[PDB]
RNA sequence: UUUCACUCAUUUCGUUAAAUGUUAA
RNA sequence: AAGGUUCCUAAACAACAUUACUUGGAUUAGGGUGAAUCGAUCCUAAAUUACAGAUGGAAAUCCUUAAGAAAAGGAUUGAAAGGGAAUAAGAUUAAUAGUUCUUAAUCAAGAGAAAUGGUAACAUAUCAUGAACUUUAAAAUGGAGUGUGAAAAUCUACGGAAGAGUUCUCUUUUCUUCUUAACAAAAGUAAAUUCCACUGAAAUGAAUCAAUCAGAGAAGUGGAAUUUAUUGGCUUUGUAAGAAAUUCAAUGAAUUGUGGUAUUUUUGCAGUCUUCAUAAAAAUUAAAGGGAAUCUUUUGCUCGUACUAAUAACCGCAACAGGUCUCCAAGAAGCAAAAUCUUUAGUUAAAUAGAAUAACGCAGGUAAGGGAAGUCGGCAACAUAGCUCUGUAAGUUAGCAAGAAAGAGUAGCUCUGGUGAUUAUCGAAUCAGAACUUUAAAGGUUAGGGGAAUCCGACUGUUUAAUAAAAACAUAGCAUUCUGAUAAAUCUAAAAGGUUCAUUACAGAAUGUGAUUUCUGCCCAGUGCUCUG
RNA sequence: GAUUCACGCAGUGUUAACGUGCAAAUUACUUGUCAUAUUUGAGUAUAGGGGCGAAAGACUCAUCGAACUAUCUAGUAGCUGG
């Protein structure tokens, strides 16, 4: 909604910040597995329920 | 089965009472030493119309005999009061229409409202519209008056309960026909959910005792015992009698 | 905005030390005299230019006085 | 025609909802907020809108003049002239009739 | 119509987050968490749901300061 | 205009010949305008139920449900003030 | 044991616990 | 509301949008949400929840001011649609704006023996003292229908200024612009209602579309007050032309009258009708009764604010023909916010196309002669259809049936007449009539098939979400039973517990039949119920 | 709680379309209805032998002649399959 509480909007920001791939910098580390972030999801795609 | 109709009514829910516009309770005044031994005036102020009774209510004001203010009261009107009457209670009032005096200082034959089945109680019988009780005979020794109440029944109270002398005023509302289902849900605005009843022989046999076969019949006698559980009393309790009088 | 409707309080108004700014705008047809003081901003509208000139005279020197004609500053 | 929108966030048809569309520089119409109708002032007894005083909100008899607020008169504000002189009357002649009748009859 | 056509007025909230557990299972209309039960002070937790209590107990968060009690 | 449905004519025909006429009797003396006891002006008309207004006169009274002054409420009047005079007198 | 009389537990009420009872004037 | 970065821009097209995509609500990286005045915050509604108390084996339940050494009087929460101190116009950004900038305002909290006028209704840039206590009013109150004041939109009359379109056929022509805020002022001037003074009405008058009113005083004359989207309603004025719009020149120049007995919308006002319906409270504000006491300036904190709001941003597994509450609303024609076409704005893509033009299909059609012979059955389709005039039966609860049925008229053009205002000029769509012409006229679109009977339900209404919409349920009406409130019905394990009940027999609770008319016959053995025994 | 049209709404008929659908109930025409027993948003109250029901055993999150979810529980099976 265009209204939010302040803690509700705070939350919507964390969850925009998490929504982000790795650095390119860290797939370049030695023994590294981490190539994509399985905990992304789109707006379109995936309600995160909140 | 189910619980029936009549189960789920004594449970508070959507059969709650609808009096969020209702002007308060209605009552006489409290009993003090200035009613019992003396007699207070009141003005009425106004005539009101309390949703959900048939009879008006008049907005009484009394001045405060023991401290500065008003004692703003709420009385059901008696039949020919008028704004800006003057109504005097207590024990030395005078015997007019709308004075407040107790049940022993009225003539036998007077004719009464809105008394007090105890003393000090602010008003239990004859409050519908229309309605009276009459004054039977008195009893100095024991301070006990009869009266006759609205249904007939007799009735043995002290000498000392009030009672407003006169008749309520509405009278006669009941004997105009009501023609729509429409003018019927519009009376209980004010009231509790009963109107659209359905028949126990339509439902069915869980909802209720009558819930029938094959044709709409009830099966078993409609008449049945006062001990009969919650459930099953269903039609005439106790019935002395049974069909057209005559 | 207020209106000053005679001379006399123009210059009862000029002399009050509450002032601050002045703007004269000169139109076809008349000229306005806007003192803008702390709260309103009185305007006093005028046609003779004699009372005019008066009234600049009236204006105390360390005013910043603002001349505005078809084209706005 | 110019059609408009609402410009407070309140989006329905309510009584403190109230707009009025206003002509403004260029043949553009604007919205503004507009009052709410309100009565003014009542007799204590016979119930009668008092003449002299406005019919706007509470708070803004708070904001008028002193004098713009009641009427010079006795209870000024909150009876009627006939409300009053029914008031003088009442209290000259009972006390006039309680002299005569008691008090040294 | 209770099918598709129903599902066209879903627009009210329930349950929004709660403030002990984190999770969005604060009842409005009720006032009570489903799952931490709030305003009861101890935590809900039945033993007919063995799963939920090792979702959530002792050891399944940072343990800030029994981490060094016990070591101690 | 009508032979003999006078006020009762707005409710078609629909809700009975006796029930329309019960009703008429009553819906004209709702309607009806009363002499007014302290002024003496055909200007008491009702308000609500139970409640009747003397339109020229300023006074609020209560009286019945449809009349200004029902058949029983007239009787305990002349009852009372019988009642009281000879409380009154010995 | 039954029929009585009282109130003191007990019930049902009312108020701002606002003149109750008995003398006195 | 819900979504949550989907908003804007740039680079880039591996995947996704049933082909493709240089496009994207898709990938990557940045940017973006500015409030003393808008909301939340404050108040209370239905309702909700605490300490103590009461109840319970227990978890816990009840009570919400009653039980309390608690709280002048009663605790917590409960509305981004109820109540509420105070802001507008123009400009600005790739994106925010009653929030930024310019200009112009408003509000709250602070700082620097006590007044006149008017006969009266009542009036005076702060003025002109007014405590405790009490009262009144406001906040704060249904709906329908009719009349009308004002503003805006559309249309139109007179006079124009600027630009644009048409022009070998005409057209003094057709089209666009000609505007103005919050807050205040008071040249001029309205409608409606209520009061005041003089006077005293009958031969009764005054008035409305309707009403309605008068010796508790009409009509008349003269006054006072309130309402009419801020001050004081409209024109007008300050703000304010310096803005904005339309042109012209290459920043600078021009103009920005006056009206309408027309339609719609909005907002008020006045009475009328209707209810066995009477259609919220508090925060907060003012006045009154009483007489105790003796202009300048500062500050205005916390939170929301981007975007969609849907034939692609919400809910249905999705870019799903389903679902989802609101505000603003042009021309034609018409009774009509109908169907059909168009202007401002939006879009030409919205699960791919090209060629051929078989059968069988889905959607829309027509048809000779006959006209239901088809079929369970006129299912489907055809047919009637607007308005005016004439005419209209049996039956009936006398209200209806009834738009019964049935018949005639209707176009174009040129004319004629009726219905008013101001005192000759001005104006309104509406009705009636007459010559002439033709392809003989409602029909492009929108647009009743009708009649004679029988059964059921009296009627309006409701119903098995997703095979039953009905004769079923409800209904008003009729009838029966119990109950005097410490009761009847009835919820709970219990309870100074709860519901009808803010109630009191014209009431509360439990049942059957189902409008009206006419009538409800005999049976108390059996089973129920009851007895004042 | 009169007759009709419109914005809307429902679901009488075609027992039309579709029936591995646009759709786990929708589309087209036809029909009915379209303000007082009216339509509708938010808040609020009522919960499992319970609620709510103008009554169809209807509705209570695509689940109702007794919801959903977890434990007893690898419930028992003279019956079927391997």
């Amino acid at each position: 909604t265009g209204h939010k509480g302040f803690s509700y909007k705070l939350k919507l920001g964390k969850k925009i910040h998490q929504n982000r791939g790795v650095p390119q910098w860290f797939r370049m580390k030695t023994g590294n597995t981490i190539n994509y972030n399985f905990k992304r999801r789109h707006w379109n795609r995936r309600k995160m329920g909140m | 089965g189910r619980r029936t109709l009549s189960q789920r009514k004594g449970r508070g829910s959507i059969f709650k009472s609808r009096s969020h516009h209702k002007l308060g309770v209605a009552q006489h005044r409290a009993i003090d030493f200035f009613e019992r031994h003396s007699t207070v005036r009141g003005l009425v102020k106004s005539i009101e119309h309390d949703p959900g009774r048939g009879a008006p209510l008049a907005r009484v004001v009394f001045r405060n005999p023991r401290q500065y203010g008003l004692d703003k009261e709420l009385f059901i009107c008696a039949e020919g009061l008028y704004s800006g009457q003057y109504i005097y209670c207590g024990s030395k009032a005078s015997l007019h229409i709308g004075n407040v005096l107790p049940i022993g200082q009225c003539p036998e034959g007077t004719v009464v409202c809105n008394v007090e089945s105890k003393p000090g109680d602010r008003g239990i019988i004859a409050r519908a519209s229309g309605n009276y009780a009459t004054v039977i005979s008195h009893n100095a020794d024991n301070e006990t008056t009869r009266i006759r109440l609205p249904s007939g029944a007799k009735k043995t109270l002290k000498s000392n309960c009030r009672a407003m002398v006169g008749i309520i005023a509405g009278g006669g509302r009941t004997e105009k026909p009501i023609l729509k289902a429409g003018v019927a849900y519009r009376m209980y605005k004010a009231k509790r959910t009963t109107w659209p009843r359905v028949r126990g022989v339509a439902m069915n046999p869980v909802d209720h005792p009558h819930g029938g076969g094959n044709h709409q019949h009830v099966g078993h006698p409609t008449t049945l015992k006062r001990s009969s559980p919650p459930g099953q009393k269903a039609g005439k309790v106790a019935a002395r009698r049974t069909g057209l009088i005559r | 905005p207020k209106q000053v409707q005679e001379f006399k309080q123009i210059l009862k108004l000029l002399k009050s030390g509450s002032i601050r700014a002045v703007r004269v705008k000169t139109n076809g047809e008349n000229t306005k005299f806007k003192v803008r003081c702390a709260k309103y901003l009185y305007t006093y509208i005028c046609a003779d230019k004699a009372k005019a000139e008066e009234l600049k005279k009236a204006i105390p020197k360390d005013i910043h006085v603002v001349e505005i004609a078809k084209k706005a500053p | 025609a110019v059609r408009v929108t609402y410009v407070r966030k309140h989006s329905y048809n309510t009584k403190s909802n109230g707009i009025r569309i206003v002509k403004t520089a260029g043949g553009n119409m604007t919205v503004q907020h507009r009052q709410k109708i309100s009565n003014g002032v009542r007799c204590g007894d016979c119930g009668c809108v008092l003449a002299g005083i406005r019919h706007i909100r509470p708070h803004q008899y708070g904001w008028l003049g002193k004098s713009k607020r009641t009427v010079t008169r006795a209870y000024g504000g909150v009876k009627c002239h006939k409300c009053v002189q029914k008031k003088i009357l009442r209290a000259f002649l009972i006390n006039e009739h309680n002299l005569i009748k008691l008090a040294a009859a | 119509t209770k099918g598709t056509s129903c599902r066209g007025t879903r627009h009210n909230k329930t349950h929004i987050l709660c403030k002990r557990c984190g999770k969005r299972s604060w009842h409005l209309q009720k006032q009570r968490c489903a799952s931490c039960g709030y305003p009861d002070a101890k935590m809900r937790q039945y033993a007919w749901g063995y799963k939920a209590l090792r979702r959530r107990t002792q050891g399944t968060g940072r343990m800030r300061h029994l981490k060094i009690a016990l070591k101690r | 205009r009508t032979k003999k449905v006078g006020i009762v004519g707005k409710y078609g025909t629909r809700y009975g010949a006796s029930l329309r006429k019960v009703i008429k009797k009553i819906e004209i003396a709702q309607h009806s305008k009363y002499v007014c006891p302290f002024c003496c002006k055909e200007a008491v008309r009702r308000t609500a139920c139970g409640i009747w207004e003397c339109k020229g006169c300023g006074k609020q009274i209560a009286g019945g449900a449809y009349t200004l002054s029902t058949i029983s409420g007239a009787t305990v009047r002349s009852t009372v003030r019988r009642l009281r005079d000879a409380k009154n007198s010995q």
